[PDB]
């Protein structure tokens, strides 16, 4: 069966002929292209051409594959670029495919999961203890552009350097990252933060940069979904960054209007949300009779104007495990990570955090947001209670403790440490302007002096009551010590 | 006498019939899928009579692998459900089809998903209160036993929280079944909730419907109908008490008008589907207690961005009895659950059921809210200082009445780490008027945040030094 | 939302003018017989007129602004509608 | 000559058939001295949008050509002198002495 | 025989129908012949999509006023090239390649067409070499990235032009390399300012024009660019020269292509925009690139429609930049020049591991100090600043007289006001914004820091105001 | 409103062209239709009436969306509910600052004209000085 | 604005899909290739030239519409007459912040130079000073 490209414009395609031609299957164009057939009707078929369609033209004759969209996929895969089909872009050679995988494959049913337990430390204190992340959650990275959301995922995916040390595959994060309509430029740059920080290691690339057809920008999260996916059913752990969604959905929206399908809100297809939910319910914890495999999900939407209320961020929201809001008034405050503490939250909860880590964040988030809430409500008062005072000052502690530079990953226990200073008090003392530097310097100190309460948190996951007597008077004999910028003693 | 089909575009199909074999409106018609990797048989519902013998249908399965041209059987009827005791214990999918244990339910009695309400003649309206044990549900949104009702609110502000914690104060002593229908949720969310129930042995009493939102726009659509009729037998012909939970409800519209426009429908205001109140009407007007027969139905409704305006949420609003909005800025107060305490509203939070004192109350309390939110924006730029004695000592007894309406919900004690806790009715009306009087004025607010009754105030005022 | 968050805006600002224009009203039977006083430190019924004044002044301008934003949806809303309509014409 | 025909006419607007050595931009002249500017060509018809009385415009009307393309008349003449966007005055002070015509779509310098 | 014939006129896009395997290739040059006196002339048509039944749409590059229907259209085998080589450069052209100050020149030159492919992505290297410009804001806050792309924001009459001309001043003349200078959409007595300008200050002898101006059809103001930059491309890889390629204005470029859009029946997106635009604006940034040994510093002016940054078309532009400068209309407002907006600008080498840690601490305190007495403007509008604290009070006057010392007396503003510009290194813009951050400068009036350029102009000026 | 939303759904599954909010051309023309039938007939046709009472229900309190728009175009008076003065306490909430009744004292007997002619006045200006409650002396 | 008031209403009667504001995308070509047309020709044609002195109609002084923006882009700078000046009795009522001619320096005589130079930012900063 040999079809006739009956038109062709703006990367879509009309063939006539094919009728055994099943909906998404791959068709063959001459010159080695490839396209993919979303319009089945009578009269002809509507075609997705994915790459350099300046070369078709009328009356071209057409194959059919007889298969669906599928891609490569294997071990073969880290550490390289691929585009979403899966051919190495990185210019190192071909890569050795174990299998194939439909791109189109139901998610986990229902039963064949289990409850999201094991922690994906992102090596970031506000996300950690405050969002926690578990493996197989989806966690939407949202907010304005430069706020740091690709920071938050690279920074996530440096953080798996040491599990992919220990060499336990039950420990061990497998990551892909998915590019779609980035510059190329940001994507070789991202790959060099990987480079430099040993992540590629164990990381693969899907990039479909802005100067691809909107084929593979619609397809790219589809193919690193597929790739994850066959990690996840052997028994893997994975974590899949798309970058961005929104990307993904303008690209859809453009193919969609181009085949002539009518439109809805904003000019998407009614669709939209059906693209966005069954991409990002595939990553799931399966269940131990799956081999307890899981895929983590970190799907970015850019907003404009922080306008959260658009009709992409507000699918991607309402589909997500939680979401980490990212502003750029909190950024140019200082507050690095730029995360809304009000808004951000996990839907996991404490069960993605460890023992230690829940018993010292235990009310963090909601204590924050009060803070927040109180601080306006205070803004001009001309007397505050001793109550009022009290809990402002915590919190100000408390929002200087979260903040943290780029690419300076913490140990989970030196969070469970920093996070035990914050929440117990112990910043109490210290003024605001110098928490930073004191919860930096004390844990130092514990990694030079008293490392066996890093060693019991990270064997045993708790804070011990013998460790938490010890952690208390190494704290005091630090502050004994400890010198302040304004001078003053931060002893009791 | 088979049809064949014509068109594929997405999950709608268009099927050519022989003369006189024409399928009626909403019949099950089956097609296969016999590609290797995705072989499967597509059920697809009749939707529209095209004319020259062609009928517009919804896929409720995927059509990737579909094929033009391939047998399409006629079954002669819409989609059939599973009902009886046999249901109970069990998770089906919007076909009916079981989950936890394949082919089971395949010989139990079958009803069609698509069904009339009940006359209006055997429509009688319910009065009862349903005592649920939180303070703000129970004083400002008491709930009616029998009747609708409603968790209204943006994305991540509490529904699904609060959907479980009164399956965990409502469900759990029930003396009748229980039916939850996933609309579009979660996979995840219903496996947790899977789990829970099979934990705390209400899963014996209790028949789960799941259709999740990253399957087709027509299991969105048919889920809900084939949950509410699994309700509907218990209801009609076992006559026992149905506690019937529905989350999320406006994934059925949003369903329906992701569809409208490859059915051939003109959009309606803010995209929806022209058919939009039609359809809520007909799906919500299923969902009732008759005469002698009582459903207690609790929705959780989805409020696109946060915007109460929307057509889905409007015309949702007409059909229940007790609506909780939870508001995003409540949410990012911290306060939990995060109720609009002036945005609720209560067919029976009237003098005439709930007795003269409850009313009084809770009517002090909105009223005291409502001040302090007009003076909200001035406090705001000018202080606090610059109100009256009268607006300051307002402002204090409304920033305690809204710390003491959150509280600490059992199904929350995975997200705070502290134990849920429970409020008598009683109990709560008098905390809230001595609150109103302002007789806790000298405790710090801070106090009255996350906690139950008035032993549990008392308690965390003396841990922060109050008294 | 912009077009809710003008609305709030407006509300917010009109508060605003009123408890200024009652403070200044206030003030001028005082002078006739707190930090509200315009630069006394670095005058209330000035300090309370001049803000009455930007009050009105930004209670125009978000009327503006809501009024613009509400044209801007109506006609959006009319443009998705009928896009709509063609396509399926 | 070319004569065409009009099919169909509204809201400012008509179709006409025939003229098929009708320019782009050229000037039509409906019954009654009306005049259409030709915006739309096609293989089935062209479409005009008229300038000045649309109401005389009816379906079966003889249409001809001007051979102008969408031209009007230049010269010192127009000093003192009010026209309409056609150039012909409206202030009823007779005709005007054009030097010559001038196309409105010329590029600029 | 082998040539085709106009079917369709409507505006520019116009269809051809072919005899039966002669359809040309899509993005094909065809030629047509208008012989009307007035409007005589030979359209080039690009070949833009296949319609099937042997017809093709065309975007005509010049006005379609007096073509006829059924007239010869022939097809030349390939798409629209342009001249390349170093005699383009001291040259003016059009978006076909015709030189315009020297009509024949350049016909026997080599010809590249102006459609191809972005460097592979093995061939690309991230840059993160500093551009010192000169300019207080963009050397502070929003560093120029030397090789990277640089994007100009703003609505209209906040000085992007104005600005461009500064960097032209700052960066072209003092540059060993090739520039190239594309005017899209853009005023033509501009670019005749622009051509005297760089004939009299020397710079045009290596600098090559290409001008599709505001009065064109919307296809040679979208092709225009892409002429440009082929010509940028030619010098970038033939030659390995470095390149400055400035653009003006991209989102006419976006514009041309929605009305084509238009024009050509396809299905409006958000806003009226055409479907493809982002896939569009991929292809001709992603063009732009500097590949791997070989740079090019490209600036492209941007225009905001109605003020709104949320507009789609700057919104996917905002992706494809190493550098953006945001001109709000608010500091305009205030005189401030240039009227960037130092909260809204970004840089993606402003970061301690490129710029060091003095200046990103110095740059991030400004910023904060901005940020917080914009969070300060609403109660400020309504009462002053006189009910604020006194940190705030301290805070607010601090960052008013930064946003002061943030403008500067640019070089393409004397023409405006007669008074020279100033050049302030980066080491004097450090010290000086880490001593407003510190306080050092808080006695002096606000006028001292105004349009004014290192610390002892500042100096100067507060001695002409009575001050220390 | 709900009458005019399913006419809307009749017109837009019928294909007719649809204006602002999706409604047809002749949604107005339906309302006004329907309560141009409420009347007070002459003696001569015996006398009687018909009193319309329609309600609209708002979202947000915006009056100026198209079908209230139209209602408050057609109808001689209208009376507008405020949530806000519900919950103040005030029921029925009924905004007798913006709620007006073109036919005005004819529709009163005498007594209530009377003793309602100086509400109007008090009330308005109770509204005047509400912002001075703090400041009695 | 009038003409581009008619545009909208002959390209909607054409059905072309609008944009901001409901006018076509091409409005801004309109008015550009209408004001381009507006040159001071070169000695080589003849030195002759035409002024363009356009006028539009803002609403609320809503100077960041679409249609003022356009023209603002395409004009060489614009005189903003605010209804504010205008009621207050200073007429013309120029406004003298955002009033501005780009290429109007050149075109001045020596003692109008010499003079208003200093003048015109002189007032621009005397408003802000008696907006105390
Ligand atoms: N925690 C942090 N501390 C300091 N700087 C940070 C931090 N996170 C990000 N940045 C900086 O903020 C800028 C934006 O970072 P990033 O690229 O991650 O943001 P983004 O939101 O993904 O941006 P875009 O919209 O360009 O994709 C970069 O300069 C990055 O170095
Ligand atoms: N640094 C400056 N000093 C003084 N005046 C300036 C300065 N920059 C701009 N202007 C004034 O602003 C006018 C507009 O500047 P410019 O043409 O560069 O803006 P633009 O953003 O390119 O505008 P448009 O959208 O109209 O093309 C200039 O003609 C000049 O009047
Ligand atoms: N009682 C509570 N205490 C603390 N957090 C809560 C409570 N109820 C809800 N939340 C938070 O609200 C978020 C959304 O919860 P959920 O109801 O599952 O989503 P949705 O509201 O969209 O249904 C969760 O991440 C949870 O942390
Ligand atoms: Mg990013
Ligand atoms: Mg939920
Ligand atoms: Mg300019």
């Amino acid at each position: 069966e040999i079809g006739t490209v009956i038109d062709a414009g703006d990367g879509i395609a009309h063939v006539e002929g094919l009728p055994s031609v099943m909906t998404q299957e791959l068709l063959e164009f001459p010159g080695g292209v490839l396209g993919v057939a979303l319009n089945l009707d009578e009269h002809s078929v509507g075609a997705v051409i994915l790459g350099e369609f300046e070369k078709i033209e009328e009356g071209q004759q057409v194959k059919r594959t007889g298969e669906v969209l599928s891609v490569p996929v294997g071990d073969a895969f880290l550490g390289r670029v691929v585009n979403p089909l899966g051919q190495p872009i990185d210019g190192q050679g071909d890569i050795a495919a174990e299998t194939r995988r439909a791109l189109e494959l139901q998610a986990p049913s229902v039963v064949q999961r289990q409850s999201v337990s094991e922690p994906l430390q992102t090596g970031i204190k506000a996300i950690d203890a405050m969002t926690p992340i578990g493996r197989g959650q989806r966690q939407l990275i949202i907010g304005d552009r430069k706020t740091g959301k690709t920071a938050v995922c690279v920074d996530t995916i440096l953080n798996q350097r040491e599990a992919w040390l220990t060499g336990d595959p039950k420990q061990q994060v497998r990551c892909v990252y998915v590019a779609i309509g980035q510059k190329g430029t940001t994507i070789a740059s991202v790959k060099r933060a990987l480079e430099e920080g040993g992540a590629m290691e164990y990381t693969t690339i899907v990039a479909a940069p802005a100067s691809d057809a909107a084929g593979f920008k619609w397809l790219a999260p589809y193919t690193g979904s597929a790739i994850g996916q066959h990690w996840m059913y052997n028994g893997k752990h994975v974590l899949i960054v798309f970058d961005d969604l929104s990307k993904q959905a303008d690209a859809y929206r453009a193919i969609s209007l181009l085949l002539r399908r009518p439109p809805g809100r904003e000019a998407f297809p009614g669709d939209v949300f059906y693209l966005h939910s069954r991409l990002l319910e595939r990553c799931a914890k399966l269940s131990d009779e799956l081999g307890g495999g899981s895929m983590t999900g970190l799907p970015i939407i850019e907003t404009k104007a922080n306008d959260i209320s658009a009709f992409i961020p507000t699918n991607v929201i309402s589909i997500t495990d939680g979401q980490c809001f990212l502003e750029s008034d909190l950024f140019n405050q200082g507050v690095r990570p730029a995360i809304n503490v009000g808004v951000s939250v996990s839907r996991v909860g404490g069960a993605a955090q460890i023992k230690a880590m829940k018993e010292v964040a235990g009310s963090l988030r909601l204590d924050l947001s009060q803070y927040r809430e109180l601080e306006a409500f205070a803004a001009f008062a001309s007397d505050l209670d001793a109550a009022s005072k009290a809990q402002l000052d915590r919190g100000a502690r408390l929002v200087e403790l979260l903040k943290q530079p780029q690419y300076s990953p913490l140990a989970v226990e030196e969070q469970v440490v920093a996070i035990f200073l914050g929440t117990q008090g112990h910043l109490d003392s210290v003024p605001v302007e110098d928490v930073q530097r004191f919860e930096s310097e004390l844990l130092e100190h514990v990694k030079a002096s008293h490392s066996d309460i890093f060693d019991g948190i990270r064997e045993t996951k708790k804070l011990s009551e013998e460790a938490e007597e010890k952690l208390v008077s190494v704290i005091n004999e630090f502050k004994k010590g400890f010198q302040a910028s304004d001078g003053s003693s931060v002893v009791v | 006498t088979a049809g064949r089909v014509v068109r594929i575009t997405g999950p709608v199909v268009d099927v050519e019939f022989p003369r006189g074999s024409v399928p009626e409106l909403f019949n099950a018609l089956h097609a296969e899928i016999t590609f290797g990797a995705l072989a499967k048989t597509l059920t697809l519902e009749v939707a529209q009579h095209l004319g020259d013998s062609l009928v517009r249908c919804i896929s409720m399965q995927p059509t990737d692998g579909l094929v033009r041209g391939v047998e399409v059987t006629d079954t002669g009827a819409s989609i059939s459900v599973p009902v009886g005791d046999g249901v109970k214990g069990h998770v089906f999918n919007a076909l009916g089809d079981c989950l936890d244990d394949p082919g089971y339910g395949k010989d139990f009695e079958h009803w069609s998903i698509h069904r009339k309400p009940p006359a209006f003649s055997d429509l009688e309206p319910r009065t009862e209160m349903l005592e649920t044990g939180l303070k703000v549900v129970d004083l400002l949104t008491p709930y009616v036993r029998g009747g609708k009702i409603a968790l209204f609110g943006g994305a991540g502000v509490g529904k699904t929280v609060l959907i479980q914690e009164m399956i965990n104060r409502i469900a759990r002593n029930f003396g009748g079944t229980s039916v939850f229908a996933g609309v579009g949720e979660r996979t995840r969310e219903g496996n947790d909730l899977w789990v829970e129930l099979a934990d705390a042995n209400v899963l014996k009493d209790t028949a789960l419907v799941f259709g999740q939102m990253d399957e087709p726009p027509g299991t969105r659509m048919r889920v809900a109908l084939s949950a509410l009729t699994m309700a509907e037998f218990f209801r009609d012909e076992q006559g026992q008490d149905v506690l019937l939970f529905i989350d999320n409800i406006f994934r059925f519209t949003q369903a329906g008008s992701e569809v409208s426009t490859l059915l051939g429908r003109m959009p309606s205001a803010v995209g929806y589907q022209p058919t939009l109140a039609d359809e809520m009407g007909e799906l919500q007007e299923r969902i009732t207690s008759t005469r002698g027969r009582s459903i207690t139905s609790m929705q959780a409704v989805y409020v696109p961005a946060d915007d109460y305006t929307d057509p889905a949420p409007a015309t949702t609003f007409a059909h229940l009895d007790a609506t909780t909005e939870l508001s995003r800025a409540v949410f990012s107060k911290g306060i939990f659950p995060a109720v609009d305490p002036l945005a609720s509203s209560s067919t029976i939070l009237d003098p005439a059921i709930v007795g003269d004192e409850h009313y009084r109350v809770a009517q002090e309390v909105i009223r005291i809210l409502q001040r302090y939110k007009d003076l909200q924006d001035i406090i705001a730029i000018l202080g606090i200082d610059e109100l009256s004695e009268e607006d300051k000592q307002l402002v204090n007894r409304a920033r305690r009445i809204e710390r003491f309406l959150s509280q600490n919900m059992m199904a929350a004690e995975q997200f705070t780490g502290q134990p849920g806790s429970t409020v008598p009715l009683k109990e709560t009306i008098e905390a809230f008027d001595k609150l109103t009087k302002g007789e806790f004025d000298h405790l710090p607010e801070q106090a009255f945040f996350l906690i139950g009754g008035l032993d549990d105030l008392a308690k965390k005022a003396e841990s922060l030094g109050a008294k | 939302a912009t077009l809710r968050e003008l609305r709030g805006r407006i509300r917010s600002a009109g508060s605003i003018k009123k408890i200024t224009k009652a403070q200044e009203l206030i003030a001028t039977s005082r002078i006739a017989k707190r930090g509200l006083c315009g630069a006394y430190n670095a005058s209330r019924r000035r300090a309370m007129k001049s803000a009455t004044d930007n009050a009105d002044d930004l209670i125009k301008a978000l009327t503006l602004a809501a009024n613009r934003e509400r044209q801007a949806q109506i006609t959006q809303e009319i443009s998705e509608i009928v896009g709509g309509a063609n396509a399926l014409a | 000559e070319e004569i065409g025909t009009v099919i169909d006419a509204g809201d400012g607007i008509a179709h006409v058939e025939g003229l098929p050595s009708v320019m782009t931009q050229e000037l039509l002249e409906f019954p009654g001295g009306v005049l259409g500017v030709a915006l739309n060509l096609d293989e089935h018809s062209v479409g005009a949008v008229i300038l000045g009385e649309f109401e005389k415009i009816e379906e079966g009307q003889q249409v001809k050509r001007t051979g102008e393309v969408l031209s009007v008349p230049v010269g010192d003449a127009f000093l003192g002198r009010v026209v309409n966007p056609l150039g012909q005055p409206i202030d009823g002070q007779g005709d005007i002495a054009a030097e010559t015509r001038r196309a409105l779509e010329l590029q600029a310098p």
